[PDB]
RNA sequence: CCGAGCCUGGUGAUAGCUGGUUGUCCAAGAUAGAAUCUUAGUUCAACUUUAAAUUUGCCCACAGAACCCAAAAUCCCCUUGUAAAUUUAACUGUUAGUCCAAAGAGGAACAGCUCUUUGGACACUAGGAAAAAACCUUGUAGAGAGAGUAAAAAAUUUAACA
């Protein structure tokens, strides 16, 4: 007794969810938090034409950096020290 | 050693007459054996607490299936206080 | 389906949350306005 | 009603709540609701909702 | 001890107590294993660890009169 | 897997950490091929490493037999009779270092599922928790509805 | 437990964040030697000393765009005035 | 339709009340937020998600500083809800080259450029 | 290590749970009055740098 | 300590005989202490394969009160396993044909849904009125308190409680009450 | 065992259709539509993948984008915050999709209904709502006998009258 019609939380019909103090106090906790970040969100220190123009050496030497980095790829080199220590697999005393 | 204890490593008969042998030695009176607390006297696991009290003074309490094997192991506590191998001793310094 | 309809159509949950946050908590004093005034 | 929306006690209402999108519940909400804001639900109307 | 305590806020302090410890054995813990399984996905993935563990044994403790 | 898995709780062998410490590795017994391409990181242990290793540590004993083998071995029987064998075929002498400097460090014990990660031979002071502690006694000790 | 009471006071909400409870070393030798400093100590640092670097140039940058402007107004102004002395 | 919401700019003017309740003086604004991420990530927006990103707060409870100017303080706004924001407050003045080790942040937003790591 | 306590030494437990207490009381003193008082001994905290 | 190994484990994980009196007092309450105490929460030594019980006494089981209606209108419902075997009854006839079952029903509730539920039970004893057998009224040890308060009769309220409450206000003479 | 016998051979007939598809381990990765005797499929596109060359790529700041007949928003967009983007050689696979929120169309202002758009989720782990795909918290992977938190438990009782 007692059934929900078809699925528990979808359709024309669904099982009622009702709200406690818990998650109201979550919520408001959550919008006081939004409410102090909007405060110290305004107060800007400098002015749009203040702040233009100040990083963009730092910025494109950053991705200058990026390019040389990016440019660089080329096989490894190739030695023949590596290549003749295959040999002393066959290391065997006198 | 560490581990075995006294009464473990060395047995004993009639601990309760030993205990009477040794403060009579000591000079003070013949204590009582005296039931401190009670439980299941009539149940299948009887639990006795017995208390050794000289001159309304107690020196060891001790607990015990039947009333002779709690007051039997209060004579061996108090023989471990007083031979000084409590297991809250000194530890051995190396 | 629709937002309009004949039936109340539940909310989700979140929205049913802040629905039940706001209301009108009507200002009263610490004293009952009949009793001592 | 006006009263009512003047002195009501509780700082959160969701005018701000809306119209700031504190919480991203402009998922669960309408375009209309920023202005049909909480009074409205589909065609009904809660006066006591304030 | 037996009848009394002492207890920090929150550590206690450096001159008034000694704790002494040596170390006894070093080892690779047991084989502990990892498997990941998730159904009709042939998604079945193992691993083993031993991870290393080591054993002190606390030789002495003495307090200092300072207080 | 613990359940099929023996298992034991922590313990020391004749109370190791208390007196002078021993290192509970008593023997090494060696079987590394002349030839044999898997034995190349055994020979280079021994020619170079053992010498040093053998110096730091008197009292370990070590048995290197040179035989044909074609994977070689490593033995280490410690003071209980403990006998634990493990295959150095195709390692590198590094690992072979790390790997005999563990078996030193180890005890005398099989490794296998650790209870607790602790032991306390005597863990109780201000005595153990019974029932009564915590409760007074009555007058007369009287238990609850008795007369006399 | 008690997170919120720590930030009040001043302290971290999870006492193993920082304090002495998590920076002092944990174990030194006998004879009273400085033991090694543990790896998290290490990269604790290590954030911390790229983060005050980040914010010397964070700040320094903000200062050196301020001080741009306040002399590109100088010399707009300066440039008025040659305009009118023209 | 669910689109990306803007903000009216109204909201962003602090009253007297607000003022003495944060404790933020109009004049003399501070230069720095310090910034954690406090929400799922998840359940969000691509946009919102990628300024995440690009602030550097795919790590929750991390925090991560940036300027006071309105070029970041766009992505702040349309990234609020999802974090916390404090200001920098420091008394030691900007740390010094020798103690470029030895600082420490504070759940107060301070920045300690000396860590003795001793009570008084 | 708290309930090995309570376990093995319930007089250090029982002398937790005493000052437990006590910094309950005190805290309800402060609920009385916040400042404009001394505060509590056992509320006062240490301060380190 | 300084005590013998296996007679402190048999003091450690001894059983005990508490009682408490139900006069007046609630089923949910008085079985909700004696469920935790015979799981055996109330002692550190908790687990639940270690069966660390305690035997649990009640007394005057038939002079309880709920609060409210529930004498009316809650419901014991059973089924005996044939048609229309479907029975309900009020606490309050339940009460009429046998008056320990409603607290028994009670704890059996409270306790987990384990097999150690039955022997908790059994370890519980119950008893409708102040009367009980030799035995297991001897080998007690102690009685715990009640949850809720007795509030008191104004002919138990002695005069001087009486005299020194004050009088709120004046009649006028001319009433016949 | 005849809508046309049985055997052999072509014949390993063909099958856009069902089924099955063998050792360990790491990573990246579900995606608009068009055409088709085409809608149980396939080619292209798009997405994804690899290895290379190159440089701008993403967020975006004022200005700027219609008369006809009052919306959330959108396009473009320097700074800034970041590090990806495009192009070149090579394929493969996806191309039968479900719920929720919102703007709508059909229907009964019915559907766990069907059809488009914006977003999220699911088809990847975990905690919670009773068990629960789609609801809410939450990701980058281990050992722990450490700790702080996230979402997270429903409140209701009703009517006298001169
Ligand atoms: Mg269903
Ligand atoms: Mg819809
Ligand atoms: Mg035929
Ligand atoms: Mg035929
Ligand atoms: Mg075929
Ligand atoms: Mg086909
Ligand atoms: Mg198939
Ligand atoms: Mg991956
Ligand atoms: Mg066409
Ligand atoms: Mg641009
Ligand atoms: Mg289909
Ligand atoms: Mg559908
Ligand atoms: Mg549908
Ligand atoms: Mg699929
Ligand atoms: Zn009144």
């Amino acid at each position: 007794r007692g059934r929900i019609p078809g699925r528990q939380w979808i359709g024309k019909h669904r099982r009622p969810r009702f709200v406690s103090l818990r998650a109201k106090q979550n919520m408001i906790r959550r919008l006081e938090i939004e409410a102090e970040n909007h405060y110290w969100l305004s107060m800007p220190y400098m002015t749009r034409e203040q702040e233009r123009g100040h990083a963009a050496v730092r910025r494109r030497e950053a991705f200058e950096a990026i390019k040389a980095a990016a440019t660089s790829k080329f096989p490894p080199h190739r030695f023949i020290a590596d290549q003749l220590d295959h040999l002393n697999v066959t290391k065997k005393w006198s | 050693m560490t581990g075995k204890e006294l009464f473990e490593m060395w047995k004993i008969i009639n601990p309760m007459g030993l205990l009477v042998e040794e403060l009579k030695k000591r000079n003070v009176s013949a204590p009582e054996s005296r039931l401190t607390r009670q439980s299941g006297g009539t149940t299948a696991l009887p639990l006795y607490f017995v208390g050794l009290y000289c001159d309304k003074k107690l020196i060891a309490e001790g607990p015990g299936e039947t009333v002779l094997v709690a007051e039997e192991e209060a004579a061996r506590v108090a023989l471990r206080k007083l031979y000084g191998f409590t297991e809250n001793r000194r530890p051995w310094n190396y | 389906s629709k937002a309009v309809t004949r039936h109340r159509r539940v909310m989700h949950f979140q929205r049913q949350k802040l629905m039940a946050v706001t209301e009108y908590i009507p200002p009263k004093p610490a004293i009952h306005p009949s009793c001592l005034p | 009603q006006e009263e009512r929306e003047r002195n009501n006690q509780n700082p959160w209402t969701f005018e701000r709540i809306a119209t700031a999108n504190m919480l991203g519940i402009r998922k669960v909400l309408s375009p209309y609701d920023l202005t049909h804001k909480g009074k409205y639900w589909g065609k009904f109307y809660m006066p006591k909702r304030v | 001890a037996d009848n009394f305590t002492l207890l920090g806020k929150p550590l206690l302090g450096k001159d008034l107590v000694r704790v002494e410890a040596t170390v006894i054995e070093k080892t690779e813990s047991w084989p502990r294993i990892i498997m990941r399984f998730r159904k009709r996905k042939n998604f079945k993935k193992k691993r083993i660890v031993t991870t290393p563990q080591t054993v002190l044994r606390i030789n002495s403790i003495e307090i200092a009169p300072c207080l | 897997t613990a359940r099929g898995t023996p298992s034991r709780f922590l313990a020391s062998v004749l109370h190791n950490g208390l007196g002078r410490y021993v290192q509970q590795l008593q023997r090494l017994s060696f079987s590394v091929s002349r030839d044999g391409a898997s034995s190349r990181g055994a020979r280079e242990f021994v020619e170079r490493e053992v010498i040093d290793f053998a110096r730091r540590n008197p009292g370990v004993v070590i048995y290197v037999n040179s035989r044909p083998c074609c994977v070689p071995r490593v033995v280490a029987e410690y003071l209980n009779g403990a006998v634990r064998e493990e295959s150095i075929h195709c390692k590198s002498v590094e690992e072979i270092s790390t790997l005999v400097q563990k078996l030193a460090d180890q005890s005398g014990l099989d490794v296998i599922r650790i209870r607790k990660p602790f032991h306390t031979d005597n863990p109780s002071i201000q005595g153990q928790w019974h029932p009564f502690t915590n409760k007074p006694t009555t007058f007369r000790g009287l238990r609850p509805r008795e007369v006399q | 437990a008690g997170g919120q009471w720590r930030l009040q006071q001043g302290l971290a909400a999870n006492p193993s964040g920082y304090g002495p409870l998590t920076e002092l070393p944990d174990w030194s030798y006998a004879d009273g030697r400085p033991a090694p400093p543990m790896k998290g100590q290490l990269r604790r640092k290590a954030e911390r000393e790229t983060f005050a670097r980040r914010v010397v140039l964070l700040s320094q940058e903000m200062d050196a765009g301020l001080q741009a402007w306040q002399l590109r107004q100088q010399k707009l102004q300066e440039e008025q005035r040659k305009q009118e002395n023209a | 339709k669910f689109t990306r919401s803007r903000i009216p700019e109204k909201v962003f003017q602090a009253s007297p009340e607000d003022h003495e309740k944060y404790g933020g003086d109009p004049q003399n604004p501070h230069k720095l937020h310090i910034v954690t991420r406090i929400k799922s990530t998840r359940r969000r927006p691509y946009w919102e998600k990628d300024i995440i990103k690009m602030l550097g707060l795919e790590k929750a409870h991390t925090p991560q500083v940036h300027k006071n100017i309105p070029s970041v303080n766009a992505k702040l706004k349309v990234v609020k809800h999802l974090i916390r924001i404090k200001p920098l407050k420091l008394p030691q003045g900007l740390p010094a080259e020798e103690n470029m080790s030895n600082t420490c942040l504070k759940s107060t937003g301070e920045l300690v450029v000396q860590w003795h790591l001793k009570p008084v | 290590v708290l309930a090995d306590l309570a376990i093995y030494e319930p007089k250090t437990f029982k002398s937790l749970a005493a000052l437990a207490s006590r910094r309950r009381h005190e805290g309800f003193a402060a609920a009385l009055g916040d400042g404009k008082e001394p505060e509590g001994i056992f509320s006062r905290v240490v301060q380190y740098h | 300590s300084s005590f013998s190994r296996a007679p402190q484990q048999w003091a450690t994980f001894a059983r005990i005989w508490y009682l408490l009196d139900g006069k007046m007092q609630p089923p949910g309450k008085l079985a909700a202490m004696a469920s935790i105490r015979l799981q055996g929460l109330h002692k550190p030594v908790y687990h639940a394969l270690s069966d660390c019980g305690d035997h649990v006494v009640i007394m005057n089981t038939r002079h309880i009160a709920f609060s409210g209606n529930k004498w009316e209108q809650k419901v014991y419902s059973s089924h005996t396993g044939y048609p229309g075997g479907f029975r309900q009854v009020t606490a309050a006839q339940l009460h009429l044909r046998d008056p320990v079952a409603i607290v028994k029903l009670a704890i059996y509730g409270m306790l987990p849904k384990n097999l150690h539920r039955r022997t908790m039970m059994e370890r519980l004893h119950l008893f409708p009125d102040e009367y009980i057998p030799e035995d297991i009224l001897k080998n007690l040890v102690e009685e715990l308190p009640q949850p809720r308060k007795i509030p008191k009769r104004l002919d138990e309220y002695t005069q001087e409680e009486i005299d020194a409450f004050p009088r709120l206000w004046t009649p006028p003479e001319d009433y016949r009450l």
